[PDB]
DNA sequence: ATGTACAGTGACTAATTATATGTCGT
DNA sequence: TGTACAGTGACAAATTATCTGTCGTC
């Protein structure tokens, strides 16, 4: 009955194409969002080129339930602040069930055209692609929160959907610890620990707090595709995966780095290497054999 | 800190399948029958479902998935023989001596006879005692070096002075 | 109903204690058989120390389906003519697959025992330590046919037990070649082909027509424990297993060795080796170490 | 904080294409 | 039909951790 009872999870594919930092054409991202039933409030979002499998929804859960920390680059007016453990969740593999179970809320899986109507559908490259994925992250959290969430609802227009949701919480929305919500993260596995507790990830190099005790061992990683600047490392066991430490990206030139940016860095590094002509490096190979073809003992 | 369940066996999935059904909000007038309709598909008495939900709340998905016994990896030969085996192998592999487990077991036989112990450990136990030690001695061969990264570089002189390049 | 219509499996545990071919006590066997529920004759039968289980049941089922024969030391006056699949096999998951392979219904969840147990076995000197599982073959496989099945019951048409069988067919079974159902045999998961196609099994060595081409590869065996003097070698595919070769035990004194005898033969080697008075031999090891510990380094 | 770096690996993914399916057929 | 010992798989015997009953007031 009350707002915050059943949480809807929605998907769409954004008909705006993007360009990469170095000018490569990106795809069109999928948008996934978590919204109330009885308010129209938006409480969670993820956007990216990952297909709307269990991945983007598992992150969009994590997005909502934690405290909504935000950056200055967003130029936000409003604190989003929408923490709170859900209790029912509703979506279009099974992994969502394990999360719902472990977090103790029923998952009983089987409106975005508001942004199709809005000028959002007219930014460059809609429907010269002069925008990138980090720019969408900064602007879209703002243009949703400060404008599409804080405004008066389409019907029951006596309340803004945020405030209809905020007062309607059966008591007060309760945040919960961050580190227990790692199951919602991405996963990478069988990474190997180098001298001093070191790890490679996405062509970057990482180092841990106490990870040097397990050099030569192998470990799994989890991360957000929004800032890989520190990623969680866990020791694998037979039926338990135990969190060991954070590990910190090293040698990067910025305070923040999205996964898409590590892909772009690699893709520029890779695409540079692809342009080098082997013409000399190749012709010497047949000429070495044509010489050795004269050998007889 | 966080313990994550992974590689859940199918009977643990059955435990999950009841837990995900009991997750529907209920009360005493509803718990009892909505438990019993699970107990019949667990095919085991109600009190086990009580301990199941107890452990589920106590530990999560790693509560309903069984943990190996406290005895796993710990030997029953006891503290004296666990030491004597490992003592004897350890002294036999310093310097160029290369005493393998069999020669240790042959020492164990000699030791029990002179100790008047009528039940010396079998060579399979002695090999199982040393198997983790042997693996720790193996791992040391594999430990990788990260290497230098990017443009910045220096070289380690024996003067102790890192010469930037 | 018909003599090939409905066959029922049965089992018993024998009340006789056995000694090996040297003179040490082994155990009291398990015993199992199938009986045609139409004719009520005791046909396929297995005896041994391996306890009743799907492998033993399947082995006795081979002993029913396959045409029976005897060695030149028996040449017995009475013999089974039983062979072929039943329309239904009774023993009331592995037994489903043999039925699905051969095409007969598998059911699982009056018996004769007293005609042997009380009438014969209780009379033997070893009844429940001085006869052997080579001898307890004929002391069953003879009497079960030469007396029991040769007996007549007027309860079922006043004919010998097997005469009702061979009379009672709606169409007489053809014999089945041995090669058609190795699925009833034992299994060995891995064996390595040694040089020249040799293969060790049961402490013996085997060689066979084409096995040397598989040297340095791994093969599976299937074998009959009543005589391991032949073994069958199988090669595993992606999801099939193809009969590769027969193989024959090298260097045997007599071409009849059973699995039980090979174990007891190998247990002679084990007991002989274990007989060493090794306690006088340990003195080398402790005094060698004492000497080396007496050598302190020069610096 | 950082030995070196290439050949071989794994874990997918795009393209091929072998062949399972559902309907009609006689 | 090289030789053959130390290490290892599959299993049984023994130990013993712990989890399943029938139960008692809660």
């Amino acid at each position: 009955d009350y707002s915050n009872h059943v949480w809807q999870c929605d998907h769409t594919r954004v008909d705006v194409l993007l360009v990469d930092q170095h000018g490569e054409i990106l795809s069109r991202p999928w948008l996934t969002t978590v919204i109330d039933t009885y308010s129209r409030c938006i409480m969670g979002i993820n956007l990216g080129f990952d297909a709307p499998s269990s991945g983007v929804v598992a992150l969009a859960l994590r997005h909502a339930i934690l405290p909504k920390r935000y950056g200055s680059e967003y130029k936000l007016h409003c604190e989003w602040g929408t923490y709170g453990k859900p209790e029912h969740f509703y979506t279009d593999s099974n992994h969502l069930s394990q999360i719902g179970a472990q977090l103790g809320f029923v998952c009983h899986l089987r409106p975005f055209k508001t942004l199709n109507d809005q000028l959002f559908s007219t930014l460059p490259g809609y429907t010269d692609a002069r925008l990138t994925l980090r720019e969408l992250e900064q602007l879209l959290v703002r243009y949703i929160v400060d404008r599409y969430n804080q405004s008066i609802d389409a019907r029951m227009g006596d309340q803004t959907r945020f405030e209809r949701w905020e007062a309607g919480l059966p008591t007060v929305p309760v945040p919960i610890p961050e580190r227990d919500l790692d199951i919602c993260l991405m996963k990478q596995s069988r990474r190997t620990v180098q001298r001093g507790g070191c790890l490679q990830f996405q062509n970057l190099m990482y180092r841990g707090e106490y990870l040097a005790g397990y050099a030569g061992e192998t470990v799994n990683l989890r991360f957000d595709p929004r800032d890989i600047t520190t990623i969680l490392v866990y020791r694998q066991e037979n039926n338990q995966e135990v969190f060991l430490t954070r590990a910190h990206a090293q040698g990067l030139e910025t305070e923040q780095l999205a996964l898409d940016e590590a892909e772009a860095a690699s893709r520029r590094l890779r695409t540079a290497g692809k342009t080098i002509s082997n013409q000399s490096l190749l012709q010497e190979v047949v000429d070495r054999d044509a010489l050795v073809a004269t050998k007889k003992s | 800190k966080n313990v994550i369940a992974t590689q859940l066996s199918e009977e643990a999935q059955v435990k999950l399948e009841v837990i995900q059904s009991l997750l529907e909000p209920c009360d005493r007038t509803t718990y009892g029958q909505k438990l019993r309709e699970a107990a019949e598909k667990l095919n085991v008495s109600l009190r086990t479902v009580q301990r199941l939900v107890k452990n589920w709340e106590q530990d999560g998905l790693v509560g309903l998935t069984q943990t190996s016994r406290a005895d796993k990896g710990k030997h029953r030969i006891g503290e004296f023989w666990e030491n004597f085996i490992t003592k004897t192998y350890k002294e036999g592999n310093k310097g160029s001596k290369r005493m393998t487990p069999k020669q240790v077991a042959l020492r164990v036989e000699a030791k029990a006879r002179e100790l008047k112990d009528s039940k010396p450990p079998n060579y399979k136990t002695v090999l199982r005692v040393l198997a983790p030690i042997l693996e720790k001695q193996q791992k040391a061969k594999s430990i990788r070096s990260p290497g230098w990264r990017g443009t910045t570089l220096s070289v380690k002189t024996r003067e102790g002075k890192d010469l930037s390049v």
